[PDB]
DNA sequence: TTTTCGGCTACTATAAAAAAATGTTTTTTTCGTTCGCGAAGTAACCCTTCG
DNA sequence: CGAAGGGTTACTTCGCGAACACATGCGAAAAAAACATTTTTTTATAGTAGCCGAAAA
């Protein structure tokens, strides 16, 4: 398993808050459209849509 | 009947040779240290097939016994 | 402690048979999967609490004696009057003490006492008393120098027809090996 | 041991070739239950154990030898005499170590206290192959199977049974002077080749008969043909049955010592194939395009 | 019943030439996340021929 | 008239790529052999592990 954790950012608050709460994935480079690209309607309340 | 043919299949073959004089039962096994296990209780019920069997006879006749005591059984309990 | 916390010597013997069984008793050996199968066995038995303590400084050789015996002491002068400087036979007249330390005790006893050591080597006394002590307090049977030599000839004897049986017996398995050879060529053609 | 007298009827019945009937017999005795719990009692006593085949149980195997007595050689350990039973039934030629390390799944130090403390004793008597793939030895006793005659033969008297079998084939197959000089070799071959024409036909066994040096040299007539196929292989020919026919090459290098002298008879023709003799080309030399020739590192 | 301060026991170290019984580290044999297109092994069916 | 000798189209499995910049021979049983330990002979010397008696209450 590569890339696990990251250097924390530092920029800004808010970089400090939301490079937290990250949900990484496994579909990380590869050329597919309307895949796991998407985002689908069972992401209200759940993730962020913007 | 599958088991008997391969068993009629393997009767009387020359492949059997000299080894089965010099049969020995001394194969004793020390007790499994880290290296690999025995087979331990994954297939105890699958091995169990062959051991031991009953016959148990037929019933025919049965009227008086799991009827009559389960009802005398309600003259004991009393609520 | 073990009649305390807990058959229970389940244990293996030299053996193929070990337990219960040899085998199955019913027809023919049914238990020899089972028996067939040393680390399960009998442990808890000694419990005892622990503690952080230490042995460091110097640890390993070493020497636990005490004061001597004044009574020890006339034992020696009496047995170097009697029996001298034989350092085996003086660790084994004193059998609960050890060798080095009376070692020690010898240079000791050289050092401070020219007077009664002259006088103890000026007496010749003959050994009886040392070996009555030495095979009663031992229970040691001293067969003679005769009877232990006859014993050791005797050994050697055995072992020499032992050995030479041995041979003899080699040499009678080759022959016949030699002999099975050739009625195996005999029998291959 | 001295459990009842049933040891003393193990003895009896295990005095001669015994078999399953004597089982029979001994279960045919007395009542079968106590019988069958009192042998399992001996037989966990350190005796004779069954063997499981189409037939119901065997004695292993035929001796009342009776010897491991588990607790005295040295020291006490319940592992020695597992080991010493291990190698005792190894059979012909004994038991790897690799073999033993497979079985009991145990580690391999231990097995080398139990070769250090068995061979405190000498039962670790072992019988050595001629090549070591992975130590087949410690077998029980006497050296017996050697897996030899020729095998573990080298290499000096080899030799030296390889040359007196060609002095002999050369003075039987073809006359015994005759092959120094050529002032009439052998007077029109055994006297116009015709019916004479004969060999040895088993007589090379009765000359090795003749003389040994009784170690490896009683050939049942098999080391005999392992040489035979020996010779045919680089100098003999060898028609069908026993006609050896040892020439085209045994007088030149039979006769090259004391025969064949300086001041010879008539030059020979260039590249003469079967010839190994007089072919120098340097003190130093190897200037120019000499017999450097051949092959050159390609 | 508690502590402390003086008597013995004695083993480490270097140096000696003395020599024997026994245990101590390297080697030579053997092996268990696409998709699209182009090219290369095994079968189903005709053209032709001898016994 | 039927068995056999090429001869090809058809199904299946194996080789490459995807932007464009930036600043982040190895392992594992043993085997001949060159070798030290381990002595005991003191023995000078300090003290450091462990052991009881004259001192105070």
């Amino acid at each position: 398993r590569a890339g696990v954790t990251h250097v924390l950012s530092r920029l800004s608050y808010i970089s400090a808050l939301g490079m937290m709460t990250r949900i990484s994935s496994q579909f990380e480079k590869s050329r597919k459209v309307s895949g796991p690209r998407a985002l689908q309607p069972s992401q209200f309340g759940m993730l962020c849509t913007a | 009947a599958n088991v008997t043919r391969k068993q009629e299949d393997a009767r009387r073959n020359p492949n059997p040779s000299s080894q089965r004089a010099q049969v020995v039962t001394m194969s004793v096994k020390s007790v499994n240290d880290p290296s690999q296990n025995r087979l331990t209780g994954s297939l105890l019920a699958h091995k169990v097939a062959d051991e031991e069997a009953n016959i148990e006879l037929t019933w025919a006749e049965g009227t008086f016994e799991q009827f009559k005591d389960t009802i005398v059984k309600e003259a004991e309990d009393k609520t | 402690e073990e009649r305390d916390k807990l058959e229970s010597d389940r244990k293996a013997h030299t053996a193929i048979q070990l337990k219960g069984t040899m085998a199955i008793d019913e027809e023919t050996m049914v238990v020899d999967r089972h028996k067939n199968a040393e680390n399960e066995y009998k442990e808890k038995v000694d419990e005892n609490p622990f503690a952080n303590l230490y042995n460091y400084g110097s640890y390993g050789r070493g020497s636990y004696t005490d004061p001597w015996t004044v009574e020890e002491m006339i034992k020696f002068y009496k047995a170097l009057s009697m029996w001298g400087t034989d350092f085996n036979l003086i660790s084994q007249l004193y059998p609960y003490r050890s060798r080095k330390q009376v070692k020690a005790k010898f240079v000791n006893e050289e050092k401070k006492r020219p007077i009664l050591i002259e006088l103890a080597l000026r007496s010749k006394l003959p050994p009886n008393f040392d070996e009555y002590c030495c095979e009663i307090k031992k229970n040691i049977g001293t067969v003679a120098d005769f009877n232990e030599k006859l014993i050791e000839l005797q050994n050697e004897h055995k072992h020499h027809m032992k050995e030479i049986e041995e041979a003899k017996n080699t040499a009678k398995e080759e022959d016949q090996t030699a002999q099975r050879l050739n009625d195996a060529n005999l029998n291959k053609k | 041991l001295s459990d009842n007298a049933k040891t003393l009827h193990s003895q009896m019945m295990s005095k001669g070739i015994g078999a399953l009937f004597t089982q029979q017999e001994l279960q045919k005795q007395m009542g079968i239950g106590s019988l069958t719990d009192l042998m399992s009692i001996v037989q966990e006593l350190l005796d004779k154990n069954l063997i499981k085949l189409v037939k119901q149980n065997d004695e292993l195997k035929f001796q009342g030898v009776l010897e491991s007595e588990a607790q005295k050689k040295a020291t006490m350990s319940a592992e020695e005499a597992l080991v010493y039973s291990y190698i005792e039934a190894s059979g012909r030629e004994g038991i790897w170590s690799k073999t033993i390390k497979a079985r009991t799944n145990l580690h391999q130090h231990v097995v080398l206290k139990c070769l250090k403390s068995l061979e405190s004793q000498r039962y670790v008597k072992s019988v050595k192959s001629v090549k070591f793939p992975t130590r087949k030895i410690y077998m029980l006793y006497s050296l017996q199977p050697s897996v030899f005659t020729d095998g573990e033969l080298d290499i000096e008297f080899i030799n030296s049974l390889l040359t007196i079998v060609w002095r002999f084939i050369s003075e039987n197959t073809f006359p015994n002077g005759f092959k120094n000089f050529e002032n009439g070799p052998k007077k029109n071959v055994f006297y116009a080749p015709n019916v004479k024409n004969y060999s040895t036909t088993q007589e090379i066994l009765e000359f090795i008969t003749a003389a040994q040096v009784a170690n490896v040299e009683l050939t049942p007539s098999n080391i005999r043909s392992l040489c035979e196929v020996l010779v045919y292989d680089d100098k003999l020919e060898k028609v069908t049955h026993d006609c050896y026919r040892v020439t085209l090459e045994s007088i030149l290098q039979m006769n090259q010592g004391e025969g064949e002298p300086e001041a010879g008879n008539k030059a020979l023709e260039d590249e003469e194939e079967f010839s190994i003799f007089n072919y120098f080309k340097m003190f130093p030399a190897s200037k120019h395009d000499k017999e450097v020739v051949y092959f050159d590192e390609w």
